[PDB]
RNA sequence: GUGAGCGGCAUCCAAGUUACGCAUCAGAUUCGAGACGCGAGUAUUUCCCGCGCGGGG
């Protein structure tokens, strides 16, 4: 049952690809040695195909969120706004081992590697949570599928296909932004300022010659780091392997209550802020602008009710118990 | 190659002569040899030397502020500046000393055509005939184009930068006339020139030293800052 | 004129048939492009210095 969600950020989306990536000024990637060179953060890309007008395939990076990213969020989202109130209603405590594996799909490094009870695989396949991510101990295979963020772009029309081609971008959605560090030497004009400082204005010149002498790491840095441009339209796509009512309604609450979580990094700087725009349920459109709400809907929500209502703390301590 | 300033941000503006005269005196005593090498002095005597000094000092509209040359000069600005700074928190005890630490590269390219370069501080008096002989150009020239070349030419020399065999340099003039004395209760007294305009058919690059005498804090200027033209805003 | 002399190990033959590298994981947290470049000085002198000449306010 395939789930296109249509997103639009309207912060920046800041997902940072490892690896320490050097810009000059004015944008230069990875400049020629001798010019000013400085620490670059560079957003998260795939390279994918696809063809600009001209028939030939050829790879292009495309700026995207990585889909383990988005599969954790949407986990995290049910499980502070569905799931957790619906436990703390019926003052039911979860093991440590327990939570754990609910937040991480484990409750430790070590997998048990044992294959589990046939009854023990439909119990937790069929629960409202653990069937969609599964994992624990011993391996378990979940039912939901989540991808990539990927751009509306000219180069995803090969991948997300033509259907969403009326809100493409032509040109580039990656910025550069630039911040830095400043000491507190600087902002010292007066001794008044010090008087909250120990050894005042003699403490603070032993400090700066030790700043100066032997710290060299020091307070002063000018970095930058590359972000998705805002207003970018983002589709998501989320498949699930035959799920109960139960599932799809969990779904559902969580893609409703999605829009207060942030998508990835810059949570200083409030990046990753987005409001969903369209969901679609198996090819029918079933947003609506309070939310995910319809005739078409109901079921899924009276049966995620039925499930959230009478559900308990058992099937996560037996999920999460380990046979070694 | 390498230039060193330092600046220190003492909060008013400070004569480089009185500048250099405490920083002297506060350093009485303690570490010799770093006396010895920041006043130009002969290892053991304390007579200044008369080739060109590598020890600079320049007056900060908000301080004063050291000067290496070369990587001697950047190796005892280096090992320097903790030491002066101490010696300042210690004698100031209700002010906050600020330390500015930037390096100038310094390049000399030649150019088929002469741009406006000028220096606050000259020092041209030395005799008083040839002070009036500055109403006409051509009387005047000889000895202050021989004073900017060789200047240029030792200071080369001094930091080791390739300069062009083909330098020609040709004065306008300068703004006014000032007077400089050893202490405030001395009477002996200097001429010097603001504004010395000169036209030089090269690029300098970074901070740039003219005329002699220059460890007390005379013919310093940032010729690099000067061709960005930031000289119109001088108006009241 | 060596118990010598003379004398094909040769023909034919299938290593092939079946098998999922798969299941489970937030690149996250922190930091100002804003500070800095002589715009304030108020005129004749000595012991020694590089050495007639070049120099220390």
């Amino acid at each position: 049952m395939q789930i296109e969600v249509l997103i639009r950020n309207i912060t920046p989306i800041f997902s940072a690809a490892p690896g320490s990536y050097y810009v000059s000024l004015d944008g230069t990637i990875n400049p020629p040695q001798g010019a000013s060179r400085f620490p670059l953060t560079r957003a998260r890309t795939m390279t994918v195909v696809a063809e600009t007008g001209d028939g030939v395939a050829k790879a292009v990076p495309l700026p995207i969120v990585p889909g383990n990213t988005m599969r954790n969020l949407l986990r995290r989202t049910m499980l502070k706004d569905v799931i957790e109130p619906a436990l703390r209603d019926k003052s039911a405590q979860l093991s440590i081992g327990a939570y754990a594996t609910a937040y991480a799909g484990n409750s430790s490094g070590n997998p048990d590697g044992v294959p589990s009870s046939f009854d023990e695989i439909v119990t937790m396949r069929a629960h409202p949570f653990l069937g969609l991510f599964g994992g624990g101990p011993r391996m378990l295979q979940g039912r939901l599928m989540v991808d990539s963020l990927y751009p509306i772009h000219q180069f995803s029309q090969r991948i997300i296909g033509s259907d969403y081609i009326n809100d493409s971008i032509k040109g580039g959605i990656t910025e550069i932004v630039w911040t830095r560090r400043n000491d507190p030497i600087l902002q010292l004009g007066s001794p008044d300022d010090a008087a909250v400082i120990e050894g005042g204005a003699q403490a603070a010149n032993d400090w700066i010659t030790s700043l100066l002498a032997t710290t060299k790491r020091g307070l002063k840095a000018f970095n930058a780091h590359e972000v998705v441009i805002a207003g970018v339209k983002w589709l998501w796509r989320i498949n699930v392997d035959r799920p109960s009512e139960s599932q799809i309604g969990l779904i559902l609450l969580a893609l409703n209550k999605l829009a207060n979580q942030r998508i990835a990094g810059g949570h200083a700087k409030d990046y990753g802020r987005f409001v969903i725009e369209d969901v679609i349920l198996d090819g029918e459109s079933v947003w609506t602008p309070s939310g995910v709400s319809g005739q078409a809907t109901e079921q899924f929500f009276d049966a995620i009710a039925e499930a959230l209502d009478g559900m308990t703390s058992s099937e996560f301590e037996q999920f999460a118990a380990s046979a070694k | 190659m390498f230039v060193t300033q330092v600046i220190f941000n003492m909060g008013e503006r400070a004569y480089p002569d009185r500048a250099r005269a405490m920083v002297a005196e506060l350093m009485d005593g303690v570490q010799p040899g770093l006396v010895a090498t920041l006043m130009n002095y002969i290892p053991g005597t304390s007579t200044s030397r008369t080739e060109f000094p590598t020890v600079q000092f320049g007056g900060a509209s908000d301080g004063f502020c050291l000067l290496g040359f070369g990587d001697g000069g950047g190796a005892i600005v280096r090992d320097a500046v903790p030491l002066i700074h101490a010696a300042l928190a210690r004698r100031m005890p209700d002010r906050i000393i600020q330390v500015e630490h930037k390096e100038h590269s310094l390049s000399a390219e030649a150019r088929p055509y002469v741009l406006s370069y000028t220096v606050p501080r000259m020092v041209v008096q030395k005799k008083q005939r040839h002070a009036e002989r500055l109403l006409h150009e051509a009387e005047g020239k000889a000895h202050l184009e021989g004073l900017f070349l060789r200047s240029l030419q030792r200071q080369a020399a001094a930091v080791g930068l390739p300069l062009p065999e083909n330098l020609e340099v040709e004065f306008k003039g300068a703004v006014g006339n000032f007077a400089a004395k050893h202490n405030p209760n001395s009477k002996v007294a200097y001429r010097g020139l603001r504004g010395a305009v000169f036209d030089v058919n090269a690029r300098l690059g970074g901070i740039w030293t003219a005329g002699f005498m220059l460890s007390k804090g005379y013919g310093q200027f940032n010729a690099t800052h000067q061709l960005s033209g930031a000289v119109n805003a001088l108006s009241e």
